[PDB]
């Protein structure tokens, strides 16, 4: 059997889990709708360095025309929903 | 040499299919322990390719380099040979101690 | 047999692979040193291999530089 | 700093080692926008039959049909006998001929005369 | 190898040539030589198809192994003193073929060194 | 041989009252079985030929090509059957009865005995697929192709008739048997010269010879199936049986008036083997293949050997019915998609995969896979070469290689790869095409299994 | 993939890619964890450093020597994810993938099975049939008179609408169609 | 099933190479915000792990302790 | 810098839209609709197809000469031919220099 069938919940959670192992983002005070630039006062390189961690996170790559402009973890979980046809 | 290859090969397939269809050896980690037989069976089908004493590769191999030690061949062909008979244990090394010692390169969901 | 993902754990083994790892590891370390005891000489040599400088004048047949 | 790349016809040379591309016209900008307008015209006007419920079939690329026309049709309208072209019609059509001529003729030429003369190693040689 | 690197390094002249040996005629040095023995006659090599190239003055030895692989066939390791009777007749071949080589070697170095002299007397 | 003869001119008035809609049923189940019946030619004799009456006979190598054309016949008929559907009742009987007058006139054509009658009926070949072609063609390029066809047969057919009534005048018979019994050497001459010329021409434009090969592609571009697939299958044989027929008279001087077609047979196989590669139209592919492989056999006749002339007969069988399948393929996809381009519909192998696999097996047929009688053929060909002169082993063997690379990769473009995404009519493969493609490629197999009746008179 | 490009790339952009490429080589170069951590943090003060200075020109023509920098130093052989575009499992599933149209051509007897998913097929093929023409009319309304200028489409802006052009994206076959 | 993920502050980059590269690091003015997330691969299982003559030696011990004993049960088979 | 209203508006319609299609492509429990010894394999895959060769060898193709040629056996100083009955003589006196 191969890769059990991941759901929208593993999705959020993870990304969660992997934001919350990052030294620039205080815990408590990230959630779901946090946004990058303004709630937690981050830069353009720290969004790419956020993405890439993804990236190596989920086994996939995000091209950078797409990357560029996520800026909120349920946007993120909502693009990796999508790439991978995840509709529960 | 059937033998060992096709063994080595289906080693690696093992590897491939475990670590989600990864092939890169620089996000193999920690495999030794994590696939005991794996290792084993890949250690034992390196040492035979290499052509350590009294394996299936010794046989031959070992019989190859000594005959053409003692024939009246190129001097440039067999230097290319020894030097390729070093290269062989170089990447058997590389391929071991690449994917199955160290820590864990490949992603989070084991 | 069932095992599951375990997300940054070491994976759950099994008595039987490594059993079997050990087993065959030990298998081919024990055949190899029994083969080098009962046939080194395939690894070392057998016979002796001489030194023809050391080979007498007579033996080889030649005189001694009077002809 | 490092040694330079020297870009080729089959290896041609990287967008971002291209200096036209770290040197921008306002002229340069517009002509981008417009090359994005048409390309873009050209996207929904495919998208608008290739979404459409009704249609069936073939949805005609009249690039496709001009490339097609131009390699095959419209080739000889456009021929004109010019110096290139007539001596690379020539060579191309006439000396491969020619060195094939020469090369056969040659080798049967020596292998008849070995024959009268007496040796070729023609045992066993039966069948023809 | 150092034969080498004297050849391609030294006075090759002086070294014996492989492909064109021997160079000196099989008396030159020797009083008396006997013949080399042959104990296995063309038929029984013809019989037991030995090889083009087993066919030395040693295959006696091979048909005895063979002989004896074929006779005890279950039990392939039956066969240790046969094997170790040929490879010793081989190796003895080896030998002789090594003390020809050192023995034109060193007729080549006699004759140089004589030739030399010679030429020295007649300078005089 | 009337026996077969008189069944064909029975299927013209059968065709003729037959009702609306039974002319196809009737017209596929009489051809087959005169098929059948035409299969009784095949026991062969060992020395002469079957001299059934003093105008008809058979040999060793008519015999395989009168089989050919009469099971030709059907498989042209189930393939023309989809396209004609709109056509009026009429118009249909007038198609089968050119069908039908082309394998009548190709059936007393290859077992004509003179050289004039065999002229005649190989001419009169001429006008019903000029017709078919330019009155079912589908572009405004049929009628190019169709005046192409016609005058490059003619200017080199023509000569051919004032030589043939030169030489019964000066010998007294054109009477096959006659010719080879009391032949005579040619001497060298430029009388004998032009003679030469005159006999060997028409049969040169009829294979056709590389750099009078133009006509070919126009006329198999614009060919409905059934004009393709005749045109491929038998009507390019006509000029190697002619060959092989009249070369017995032209010797010694063939001996070095071959030195310039050789050539352009052998580098023309190169080049038309090149174009291939390069080819944005299926049909013009398979064309340009035809006629590479043409020329193989052009090499085969010309260095007059009798493994040579073996591996042309088994060569001519084999060419004939791979580029039949392959003009029925390609004609498949034509009607599914309405365009002939190669990179149009793309990645049919996930929409089609029976005709997926015959795709595949008439690709592997075509590039001499062994131990199909098309390799026997091409490998007999090239051992007799090579007894010609060592040196033709460089070309034959470009030519392999540049063979297996067009035929793949014409494979891989239509059948692999992702299918186009706007294309929605692709329906699935219906009976009649698949039991086309498998009565195309069965006889292939079956006579792999006895190849020695289709090796011709010399073994 | 999913957006619709711009004419041109602004320097921003240029440079987070830039970093982006220079990160991924740097760590195939660096196998380990450990010292791609290293040499990741040294890279990203070497961009830091740059990052105020405000003179434009000079500020391309850094980011020039930088682009040349990294052709030479780049790896000849940088990981690549298996499904990206030049992975080891690029296209791997694209022979899996069946267009939903070809469910049309399957034969009564086909469709005896799977009713209830063909029933539901029924219902998506009347959606789409009746949404079509709304959709046509609402493209229609919001593009200017000369053409679109960027091929970004816009959303239903009716609470019964749909998004324009939407019946190829949304039924898509998989990623794992098989 | 249905795993849940463990607790996210068990990860300490303390006691591990990490640590030499945050020092490294710092002695610069710089810091590492991604070594937590790296730290999974040196806590667990992946603690230590073997060299690679190591390795080579996997099943070494039992092996020579089964010769030990065939070579004394065939030397003592000696005794006829 | 991130989505504008109306990308993010089509993205989530698409989204719903996309995620209802794949909740639809599942099945329901009864929708594959289906309309209404111990070594046998040896025998039927081994033993039939070795009679049939076997047969086809010994009384088809042994019928014509040569079809089937054996390598001569090896003959040794010392063995007795199973037809004539003779024997070998022995390989001439070994100096047994060991
Ligand atoms: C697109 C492709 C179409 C097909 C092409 C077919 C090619 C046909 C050519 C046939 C080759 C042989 C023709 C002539 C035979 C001899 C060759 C020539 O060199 O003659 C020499 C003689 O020297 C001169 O060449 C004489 C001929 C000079 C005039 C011919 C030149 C024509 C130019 C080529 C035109 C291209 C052909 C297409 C025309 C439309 C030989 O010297 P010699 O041994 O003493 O004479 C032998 C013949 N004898 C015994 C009968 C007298
Ligand atoms: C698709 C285009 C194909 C073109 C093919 C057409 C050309 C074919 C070759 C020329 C054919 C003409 C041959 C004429 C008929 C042959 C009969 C014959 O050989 O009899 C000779 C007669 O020989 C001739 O008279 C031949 C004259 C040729 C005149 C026609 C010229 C045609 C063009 C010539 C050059 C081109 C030929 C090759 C072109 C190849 C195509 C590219 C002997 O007659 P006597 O007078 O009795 O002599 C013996 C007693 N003294
Ligand atoms: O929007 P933000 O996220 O805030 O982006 C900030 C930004 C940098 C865009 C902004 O401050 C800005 O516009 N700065 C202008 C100057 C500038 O950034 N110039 C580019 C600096 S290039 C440079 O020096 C990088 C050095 C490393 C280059 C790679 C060499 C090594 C490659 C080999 C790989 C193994």
């Amino acid at each position: 059997s191969d890769a059990p069938p991941l759901t929208l919940e593993a999705i959020k959670d993870r990304v969660l889990y992997v934001l919350k192992l990052y030294d620039k983002i205080d815990p408590e005070k990230l959630s779901v709708n946090s946004h990058f630039m303004k709630d937690l006062g981050l830069d353009s390189l720290d969004q790419v360095e956020i993405i890439m961690a993804m990236e190596d996170e989920f086994g996939f790559e995000i091209p950078d025309i797409d990357a560029e402009k996520l800026m909120c973890p349920q946007e993120i979980v909502d693009y990796i929903a999508d790439k991978k046809d995840v509709y529960e | 040499h059937a033998f060992f290859k096709a063994m080595l090969f289906m080693c690696s397939g093992s590897i491939i299919h475990s670590l989600n269809d990864e092939q890169d050896i620089r996000k193999m980690g920690g495999l030794y322990k994590a696939m005991p037989f794996t290792t084993t069976a890949l250690i034992i089908g390196s040492l035979a390719l290499t052509g350590m004493p009294y394996l299936t590769g010794f046989y031959s191999k070992d019989l190859i380099i000594e005959a053409v030690n003692m024939s009246y061949t190129n001097a440039w062909a067999l230097l290319m040979t020894l030097i390729a008979t070093s290269l062989t244990a170089a990447y058997s090394t590389r391929i071991i101690f690449f994917a199955f010692l160290g820590k864990p390169r490949f992603p989070p969901l084991v | 047999v069932h095992i599951e993902p375990r997300y940054r754990q070491f994976p759950q083994l099994t008595r039987s692979q490594l059993i079997q790892a050990e087993f065959f590891s030990a298998t081919m370390w024990f055949w190899i040193l029994w083969r080098f005891w009962h046939d080194s000489d395939a690894v070392l040599g057998h016979f002796p291999y001489p030194d023809p400088s050391q080979w007498t004048d007579e033996e080889l047949g030649i005189l001694p530089d009077d002809e | 700093s490092f040694p330079k790349y020297k870009p080729s016809r089959l290896a041609t040379l990287p967008a971002t080692l291209d200096p036209a591309e770290y040197d921008i016209s306002p002229e340069t900008r517009k002509a981008q926008a417009e090359r994005l307008a048409i390309r873009s015209r050209l996207k929904r006007e495919y998208l608008l039959q290739y979404n459409d419920p009704n249609r069936l079939g073939v949805i005609e690329d009249p690039a496709l049909i001009r490339w097609t026309y131009a390699r095959s049709a419209n080739i000889y309208p456009n021929f004109r006998p010019t110096p290139k072209t007539s001596l690379l019609g020539a060579l191309f059509g006439i000396g491969p001929l020619f060195f094939w001529y020469y090369v056969f003729k040659t080798d049967r030429d020596k292998k008849e005369k070995l024959i009268q003369e007496g040796k070729l190693d023609q045992t066993f040689n039966i069948s023809y | 190898g150092a034969h080498l690197a004297r050849r391609y390094l030294g006075d090759a002249s002086k070294e014996p040539d492989p492909l064109r040996m021997p160079t000196f005629p099989p008396d030159y040095g020797f009083p008396e030589r006997k013949e080399r023995e042959m104990v296995a006659t063309q038929q029984e090599m013809n019989d037991a198809q030995l090889m083009l190239q087993q066919r030395d003055y040693c295959a006696h030895y091979l048909i005895q192994l063979l002989k004896c692989k074929r006779d005890s066939f279950p039990n392939f390791l039956a066969c240790k003193h046969e094997q170790h009777d040929w490879d010793y007749c081989e190796h003895l071949d080896y030998v002789k073929r090594m003390k020809e080589f050192e023995r034109e070697r060193r007729l080549l170095q006699r004759k140089k060194r004589r030739e030399q002299r010679e030429a020295e007397m007649a300078r005089g | 041989m009337l026996k077969i003869i008189i069944p064909t001119t029975m299927l013209l008035p059968m065709t003729w009252m037959s009702k609306h809609n039974m002319i196809w049923i009737n017209a596929t189940v009489h051809s087959l079985l005169i098929s059948l019946i035409s299969l009784s030619l095949l026991n062969q004799l060992g020395e002469n030929s079957l001299n059934f009456s003093l105008t008809f006979f058979s040999d060793s190598l008519s015999a395989p090509l009168l089989v050919l054309t009469t099971w030709l016949l059907p498989l042209m008929l189930m393939a023309s059957q989809s396209h004609l559907s709109k056509e009026t009742t009429t118009r249909k009987k007038l198609y089968i009865t050119m069908l039908i007058l082309l394998q009548l006139f190709l059936i007393m054509t290859f077992t004509a005995t003179e050289l004039i009658l065999f002229y005649i009926l190989f001419e009169a070949t001429l006008v019903p697929t000029l017709i078919i072609i330019t009155r079912w063609g589908n572009q405004t390029e049929r009628l190019n192709a169709g005046l192409y066809f016609l005058f490059y047969t003619l200017a080199g057919s023509l000569p051919l008739l004032v030589a043939l009534v030169y030489i019964q005048n000066t010998t007294g018979s054109l009477n096959f048997l006659i010719i080879h019994y009391w032949s005579h050497p040619l001497s060298n001459s430029w009388s004998n010269i032009f003679m030469w010329l005159a006999c060997i021409m028409a049969f040169m434009v009829k294979m056709p010879l590389y750099g009078l090969h133009l006509w070919l592609p126009k006329a198999h571009v614009e060919a409905p199936i059934a004009g393709s697939m005749v045109l491929a299958a038998v009507l390019l044989k006509l000029g190697g049986y002619g060959m092989m027929r009249i070369t017995t008279i032209l010797n010694p001087l063939t001996n070095y008036m071959a030195y310039p077609f050789l050539m352009l047979s052998m580098w023309g196989m190169i080049m038309t083997s090149s174009i291939c590669l390069r080819q944005t139209d299926l049909k013009s592919l398979i064309a340009y293949s035809s006629v590479s492989h043409m020329a193989l056999v052009i090499v085969a006749i010309m260095i007059q050997t009798p493994w040579s002339f073996m591996g042309a007969t088994a060569l001519m069988i084999a060419h004939g019915l791979t580029s039949s399948m392959l003009f029925c393929l390609a004609n498949t996809n034509y009607e599914r998609v309405h365009s002939r381009t190669m990179i149009l519909a793309r990645g049919l192998q996930t929409l089609l995969p029976l005709m997926a696999t015959w795709w595949l097996v008439a690709s592997l047929t075509n590039l001499a896979l062994p131990p199909s009688i098309n390799l026997i053929g091409e490998l007999f060909i090239i051992t007799a070469s090579f007894s010609w002169s060592n040196i033709t082993i460089i070309l034959m063997g470009m030519n392999m290689m540049i063979t297996a690379l067009y035929s793949l990769y014409m494979l891989i473009t239509t059948q692999r790869g992702k299918y186009t995404h706007h294309i929605n009519n692709i329906k699935p493969s219906f009976t009649r095409e698949n039991a086309l493609m498998a009565l195309h490629i069965l006889p292939l197999l079956l006579l792999t299994l006895n190849p020695k009746m289709i090796l011709g008179p010399l073994y | 993939a999913f957006s619709a490009p711009a004419a041109y790339l602004t320097h921003q952009q240029k440079v987070l890619r830039l970093y982006k490429r220079a990160l991924r080589h740097l760590e195939s170069w660096c196998v380990h964890r450990d010292k791609y951590r290293y040499f990741a943090c040294l890279m990203r003060a070497r961009f830091d450093e740059h990052k105020n200075e405000k003179d434009m020109v000079k500020a391309t023509q850094l980011l020039r020597q930088a682009e040349e920098e990294f052709w030479y130093g780049q790896h000849p052989q940088p990981y690549i994810f298996p499904e990206s575009p030049g992975g080891t499992s690029y296209e791997r599933y694209e022979c899996y993938k069946v267009p939903e149209w070809c469910l049309d051509d399957w034969h009564p007897s086909e469709k005896a099975m799977y009713p209830d998913y063909f029933a539901k097929r029924e219902q998506w093929k009347r959606l789409r049939r009746e949404s079509w023409e709304r959709e046509v009319k609402q493209l229609q309304e919001e593009t200017p008179p000369g053409g679109p200028r960027t091929e970004a489409l816009p959303p239903a802006r009716k609470e019964g609408d749909l998004p324009p052009l939407w019946w190829h994206i949304v039924t898509r076959p998989r990623e794992r169609p098989m | 099933s249905k795993m849940e993920l463990p607790d996210y502050k068990q990860w300490k980059i303390e006691g591990t190479p990490l640590e030499t590269v945050q020092e490294k690091l710092a002695a610069r003015g710089l810091r590492d915000p991604w070594g937590r997330n790296e730290a999974w691969r040196y806590s667990g299982g992946f603690a230590n792990n073997v060299s690679f003559v190591g390795a080579l030696l996997k099943g070494f011990k039992w092996g020579f302790a089964a010769f030990v004993v065939a070579v004394g049960a065939e030397y003592y088979l000696e005794s006829q | 810098s991130g989505y504008t209203p109306d990308e993010k508006l089509r993205l989530q319609q698409l989204r719903e839209l996309r995620r209802r299609w794949l909740k639809d492509q599942e099945l329901s429990p009864r929708e594959p609709v289906l309309p209404p010894r111990h070594s046998i394999f040896a025998v039927t895959h081994v033993l039939i197809p070795v009679w049939i060769i076997h047969y086809y060898l010994k009384y088809h193709v042994t019928a014509k000469p040569y079809t089937v040629v054996e390598r001569k056996p090896r003959i040794f100083p010392g063995d007795t031919i199973l037809e004539t009955g003779e024997v070998i003589p022995l390989m001439k006196e070994f100096p047994d220099q060991h």
